[PDB]
């Protein structure tokens, strides 16, 4: 649901994105993209 | 059937298992003598 | 309502449902072990007031 994300690709980027921060803030996005556990 | 002393205080890895070596009777005593 | 954001909600709201499924695994895990916990617990209590008694 930000700029950058729609400048990568689509509007429904954006939906899944947003999706996943309703869900639980990108906590699993962030950790399984990147291995970081935002919320140990 | 609960052997031996029956007070209301009692109340309360692949290897083959042997059973334990207990008897099923005790020796009692009565005297009737003086 | 329209014509994009009924896709973008029901999109969203499958993600969701995933994420809370497996979420909701997890603390079902976390609940059983609570319980079991709880329960072996209670049974020494038990067993200690037993042995109380009878001292």
């Amino acid at each position: 649901q930000t700029n950058p994300f729609y400048d990568i690709g689509g509007v429904s980027l954006q939906n899944a994105i947003g999706a996943n921060i309703q869900a639980d803030g990108a906590n699993e996005l962030i950790n399984f993209t990147t291995g970081v556990n935002t919320n140990a | 059937g609960q052997l031996g002393i029956t007070s209301p205080t009692t109340a309360l890895d692949g290897y083959r298992r042997l059973r334990p070596p207990v008897v099923a009777n005790l020796a009692t005593v009565k005297f009737t003598g003086s | 309502m329209g014509g994009a954001a009924i896709g973008g909600i029901l999109g969203g709201v499958q993600l969701v449902a995933g994420i809370s499924q497996a979420n909701s695994q997890a603390n079902a895990q976390r609940q059983s072990l609570q319980a079991q916990a709880q329960t072996t617990v209670d049974a020494s209590r038990i067993r200690q007031m037993e042995i109380l008694q009878a001292r």
